[PDB]
């Protein structure tokens, strides 16, 4: 019962709503008490949509129970097929709609929709927003997703972009730009460009690539033993991991590896003298447990940072981040609790974090530069410029970004001495 | 009947522990309104609020006594944080209603455990109970059944209102020199008022319905008056009150003379981007009305529709008769059917839900939004030209982009 | 005569460097003094050069004047060519030896060097550098540039860039991006990504693109006279001016204006709700005067801001900027002294500062939301990442960055609201 | 002789300008001498300094008589504007030097009819006259004329300590037993030292070549000690001047024990990386000697060749001495063939000037900048184990960088 007063993630039905609105004609009807829209906005704010979320609520209230509830979803999926027209239905329910005796599946197979519908079970309380996401995406590629024949070119699906996460849009469009100069075409993009129809497309590609593993594990090992598609381990953020993801992903089509490092310019700006002083700084790592790995490996090997601090709030992940901080000769502080990351925060002393909003703030708090690098984040992190955090164009980003902090601090403290 | 687009009744609190220093809103909900409060706050989430949720676990929603017990040592654990907080909020929400959980035990319970400092009053924000501004009347119609009686005939300002927005209706009402002021939101427990039959309360917020049966059964008796939004209904809101205190005409128009011109003119300035507009009205604040009456005659405005999510005749009477006949009064939301109708209206602006106010400018249409004018201050006399340019703005960029 | 703390522009000879490090295979000999190759380091580092910039110096000494000082010259000229292999050479002259009476011109034509080389005459004392770059482009145009048989294709030249200048780098490409999307091919960009080979071939282009009058006009000017090259007067700063550049050159060119408004995401950022409080905002604009008349446009046109202050240090383009500040209702500031800017700013109180960087320091001092649009700046305004200033990926980059100082500005407070 | 890349002496101003609080550095020259203070202050212009040019014209140049008279009338408006400077540098620059405007009589003039509270004094920093941290030694040596003649012997420290080092150095000394002690780059012109026959002076700096001359025709003698850079070379130079003084080996020894194992600790600490490895030294600062014996016996650094721009071999001496016969030294300056000379030594360390740093970055060497010990804190005890790191961390980025 412990009082929480910042949540890293919220509950698994968000997170299940970040695949609905990234994919196009896919609308899901979700039981919820009537003041549960306010997750509709977070898309039409902080990620700035034009659309309207795919959701239609059917907000009971204290009024109707029972039978009445039942009546409301029904009546809800009913309009959402009448007018809203998607092309596939996907169904769940809320926190306090899971607490009540209701089921989801029945009432929409009841209602036998010529378009898809795709059932949820998501324990809202055991789980959070990313595991939401996860299972949504498995069970849309579960439904949907049939093993067709494969392409004439190769053809690779890139997994893992869902709606309000960081950075997805410009990191899909770099690692589109670094697979067209490999030679290999985007079958199919899910969720962020997906559409019913795409899914189905899934088994068409040769091998999938796996961006985001967070909300794209569970569909690439399903595609692994059902399509017979392999998924790349390695995910291209920074240099190396870039180089890396280049080689993993040419051997598994067979393409020459062509990368096009003419824009590349954060080893040649790392090894200027200018960033001497960047030799030895300590860094606090926090935030999803892919964005945590790779940022430490980008710090410590090119960035020529010591990695101080590393944690992820996703406990789905502790294993993966305990073996990487092993790696940097640390403990992984998987922890979904701020108050643990600030006490280690404040007896670490770290020069540089970055990390979530969360991380931002408590270092605001501290006095010591920040940076942004997680999936939390707020409605000015999410950026109208082209800010990849993937990709060689990602890397000059991710320096650009990390540097920035360290410039103004040592510029204000300059400044302040001359006064 | 249908959806409905309007937030569930904790976001109230976003607004109140502003108002109270010493109140501290301990809401019993699972994760999603944790997530709806860290979302709403937004950038207060890291200047340490006094708002805080027990997520409810599996092992919490089974049984009544074992939560009760579990309810108590949280509360242990943040008053041995906080012991500067002496009226503790437990709000109900949703899964708690479900869980049927006893807030008014439970706050009896935690009463008798810290009487002498730590008073602790419980009230309901659920979303399938309450809505949005409902959860601001809701908090303040828990207090009222338990503070203390008076036997001095006295005016209170019923509803929350800004520090600055506050000084300056006691500054007037002062200057009408009869009847004295002890708002009813007390920012702290020790400065806490008495209400009693010989006190009277004037409304100054159109959502605090709860609040109106609380002092029915307080017995002060309500004064009906127009709103204070704009230069016209702040005068006959103080013209209400003089009447009510039996204070002179003469000494009122005097008393009002300078500040009215300044509203006045303050409207007429942001008005002019408006004048000859029309507005929608989309039910989320509840505090259409008054801002439809005051778009139509000072700033000129000509109303769709003014739509509420629960119409209270009884306090909005005046300014409904201030209100023209023109617009169409809908009590309830079917957001996919007004989003029909406003589509079909084609508004210059329209005073909508913020969850709807991006797809409306993406479809074309110029939106405001309701939750600023909640915070920020658009009440009374100075404010009131602040409040005009609230809605002349979005009309404004739009006519400069385009 | 002044007593002067803060330059806007450099010497003439700077600029002329500037050309040299842009192009490749150019060699700039200067007669100046030892110590004047503090210069030659702004390239290696604030622009991040990986080799030396292709400039050598005489440093003579007091023991080096008179007719030693043509000696030295002499014999660095010779020096540089045999140890460089440049395909070309350009000879000028510091403050120090415009003083003295050694003339560049003959010491470089006695050493009748067989590589082409190119005779600069620039006013140390009573020019700039803005001027220094330009007539050094103008003149390697005229001493390599010969009229040549069209290309078969529609081709066209990116005239005005050179090196230490404001995101010049992301603004070829977002401009190159541009024009083979409408169907245009480039032909050769100058002076940066330039060889004296591509100097030569400006006479096959189409028409002339040019995207920074401050060094690229007078060479613009000249192929129009004598290399028959229309040149484009429109720069695609912003949304609208990229549409109209984009007109302009379809026009030009004759091929069908076909523009990728995909990218594109300032229009709708700055349609949407939360950039409601961007409206009426002051803005005070100072810098390069081509650069200032693009971002008041774009800010009074989509960003919504009011500009209540535009000036420009250019005396050379005073006249477009009076021109242009009338358009708002105001007078330009025509001034290089940066107290007359900062008195400005304080009789103005903006609530947000475009400018350079000195601008962005006098409203760090002044507590002003602050952001960098003209030349004069650090290492830091120098991006690794991909930051145009020009087309539609150049318009989100110029709302990104003018909205972080508001949006910084506004959390800011807001966090000091909440909790003190 | 050839191409050279050593800045002239006005860039040793801005450091002179931090040092000296009653000194303003005006200087006399063109637009590309104020570009370069510009360029080489960075954030320090921002920051309203001390240090301004009267950038002449043509008119200026065609006028010396004309040119007299607006420099008289900017140093009055000058002295209007700073009432707190009392006393000014004209510094000599290349165009001025090419004027022939006689800087000396400006300044006797200045002196003569704005004294006493102004003193007015000249020195060169001209590029054709004065390289670099020649420029400090200018100034220093030109203030030297106008010190007052003692009688009282008196310790003289010489050079621009910062001056966290300077009350180092002074409780240093004063824990030695010497006697008075006086620093020639006093922040005051009251606190000026005074130079007599009787009066001793010792160098902190190798550049400080004029002022060793200057003053001696005062009377003065010098100290032959090495330059307190780290570890055992500071504890010579105290050892010479505890010598001088008459103070006992020791308790020279007790006093320097304590601070002399830091030093140690310190330049172990960060001598890890340099060990095996070889350094190549450019011409910049005329400060290599030293830093060449530094990094050879303590920090046991190989060394190929020590380059000055003009070593003095009368103040460079001990620490000549100290320093092994293998490594040989380069006088004068040409960097096109000292390129290919640190492409033929392969140094795993070149030390430099900014500008050919990131050119021999690109070509695989790593390199070191030599302005950054003029600014840096470097010298004495306690600073060892920060140049020993300021010297090792460009090694170990490009160990992490590959
Ligand atoms: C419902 C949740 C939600 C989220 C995601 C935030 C963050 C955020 N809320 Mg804040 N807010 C949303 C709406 C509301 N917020 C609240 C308050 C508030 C206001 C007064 C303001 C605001 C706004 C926003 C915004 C816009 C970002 C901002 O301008 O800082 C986000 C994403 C912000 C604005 O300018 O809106 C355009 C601002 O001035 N919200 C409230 C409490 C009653 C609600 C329900
Ligand atoms: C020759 C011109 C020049 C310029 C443009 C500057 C500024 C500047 N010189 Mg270095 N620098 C040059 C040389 C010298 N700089 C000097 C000072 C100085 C310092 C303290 C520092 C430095 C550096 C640089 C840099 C890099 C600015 C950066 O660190 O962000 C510029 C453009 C900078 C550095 O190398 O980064 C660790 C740094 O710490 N300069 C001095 C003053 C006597 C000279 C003449
Ligand atoms: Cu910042
Ligand atoms: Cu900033």
């Amino acid at each position: 019962m412990k009082l929480t007063l910042w949540t890293y993630e919220g509950p698994p039905h968000v997170g299940a709503m970040r695949v609905a609105t990234g994919m196009t004609g896919m609308h899901y009807v979700l039981h919820a008490p009537q003041g549960d829209t306010y997750a509709d906005l977070l898309f039409t704010m902080i990620e700035r949509r034009g659309k309207r979320p795919p959701v239609s609520y059917t907000t009971f209230q204290a009024r109707d129970l029972g039978s009445d509830t039942a009546e409301l979803f029904q009546s809800a999926c009913r309009d959402a097929y009448e007018r809203f027209q998607p092309q596939a239905i996907m169904v769940g329910s809320s926190c306090t709609a899971e607490l009540i005796q209701d089921d989801t599946g029945g009432l929409a197979d009841a209602l036998s929709l010529p378009v898809p519908v795709v059932h949820l079970e998501l324990p809202s309380y055991q789980r959070k927003e990313n595991f939401g996401a996860d299972e949504s995406f498995l069970q849309i590629c579960r439904k949907l997703a049939r093993p067709m024949e494969r392409t004439e070119k190769v053809s690779c699906n890139l997994l893992g972009p869902t709606a309000l996460g960081f950075r997805h849009r410009d990191d899909i469009l770099e690692v589109t730009r670094l697979l067209e100069g490999m030679g290999i075409a985007v079958n199919a993009v899910a969720p962020m460009g997906a559409s019913p129809a795409d899914i189905a497309r899934l088994g068409a590609a040769h091998f999938n690539v796996l961006l985001y593993p967070e909300t794209g594990e569970s569909a690439a090992r399903w595609a692994e033993k059902t399509l017979k598609q392999p998924y790349t381990k390695t995910v291209p953020i920074g240099v190396g991991a870039t180089r890396d993801f280049v080689a993993e992903v040419a051997a598994l089509a067979g393409v020459a590896p062509v990368a096009d490092d003419s824009r590349l310019r954060q080893p040649w700006w790392s090894a200027s003298v200018d960033s001497t002083y960047l030799t030895g700084k300590r860094v606090f790592l926090f935030g999803d447990a892919t964005h945590v790995i790779a940022a430490a490996r980008v710090a410590r090997d090119e960035m020529g940072f010591e990695v101080v601090g590393m944690g992820c709030y996703n406990r789905e992940f502790a294993r993966p981040m305990r073996a990487a901080a092993k790696g940097y000769g640390l403990e992984a502080l998987v922890t979904d609790d701020y108050l643990e990351v600030e006490e280690a925060i404040q007896a670490l002393a770290p020069e540089l974090i970055l990390g979530t909003q969360m991380e931002r703030h408590i270092a605001k708090r501290l006095g010591i530069p920040c940076a942004v690098i997680s999936a939390p984040v707020h409605v000015q992190d999410f950026p109208a410029r082209y800010s990849p955090q993937m990709g060689f164009e990602g890397a000059n980003v991710l320096f650009d970004t990390w540097i920035h902090p360290l410039t103004m601090g040592l510029e204000e403290h300059l400044l302040t001495m001359f006064r | 009947r249908g959806q409905r687009e309007v937030f569930c009744g904790l976001t109230g609190i976003i607004w109140l522990h502003r108002k109270m220093q010493d109140a501290f809103f301990l809401v019993v909900g699972s994760r999603t309104c944790a997530h709806l409060l860290q979302s709403a706050a937004g950038v207060m989430i890291f200047a340490e609020p006094r708002f805080g949720t027990a997520v409810l676990e599996e092992k919490d929603l089974a049984g009544l006594a074992d939560a009760n017990a579990e309810l108590d040592r949280e509360v242990d654990r943040l008053l041995a944080r906080r012991p500067d907080i002496r009226q503790l909020f437990l709000v109900g929400s949703c899964p708690s209603e479900v869980i049927k959980l006893d807030l008014h035990r439970a706050a009896e319970r935690l009463s008798a455990h810290h009487g002498p400092a730590v008073r602790v009053y419980n009230f309901s924000g659920s979303g399938i109970e309450t809505t949005f501004t409902q959860g601001e009347d809701a908090c303040l119609a828990s207090i009222v059944p338990t503070l203390p009686a008076t036997e001095a005939r006295e005016l209170l300002l019923v509803g929350a209102l800004p520090d600055v927005v506050e000084d300056q209706a006691v500054s007037l009402l002062t200057q009408l020199g009869i009847g004295p002021v002890r708002c009813l939101p007390a920012h702290h427990a020790a400065e806490a008022p008495g209400v009693g039959p010989n006190t009277v309360f004037a409304l100054v917020q159109p959502f605090l319905g709860d609040t109106h049966g609380a002092l029915t059964r307080r017995g002060a008796r309500h004064i009906a008056a127009p709103f204070p939004f704009g230069e016209e209904g702040t005068t006959l809101w103080l013209k209400a009150i003089a009447d009510e205190f039996g204070v002179s005409a003469e000494t009122f128009e005097a008393v009002t003379a300078a500040p009215r011109a300044r509203a006045r003119k303050a409207v007429a300035a942001a008005s002019e981007g408006l004048r000859g507009k029309s507005v929608f009205f989309l039910p989320d604040s509840q505090l259409e009305p008054s801002l439809a009456r005051f778009l139509t005659r000072e700033c000129g405005m000509s109303a769709v529709e003014v739509g509420t999510p629960f119409l209270h005749r009884g306090i909005l009477g005046p300014d409904l008769d201030l209100l023209a006949e023109g617009p169409v009064l809908s009590e309830g939301q079917d957001v996919e059917r007004q989003l029909d109708r406003v589509r079909a209206a084609r508004p210059d602006l329209t005073v909508c839900g913020l969850g709807l106010a991006n797809p409306l400018e993406a479809e074309g249409f110029t939106t405001k939004w309701a939750i600023e004018l909640v915070f920020t201050p658009v009440h009374f006399y100075e404010q009131a030209g602040d409040l005009a340019g609230l809605f002349s703005r979005p009309v404004r960029r739009r006519a400069i982009l385009r």
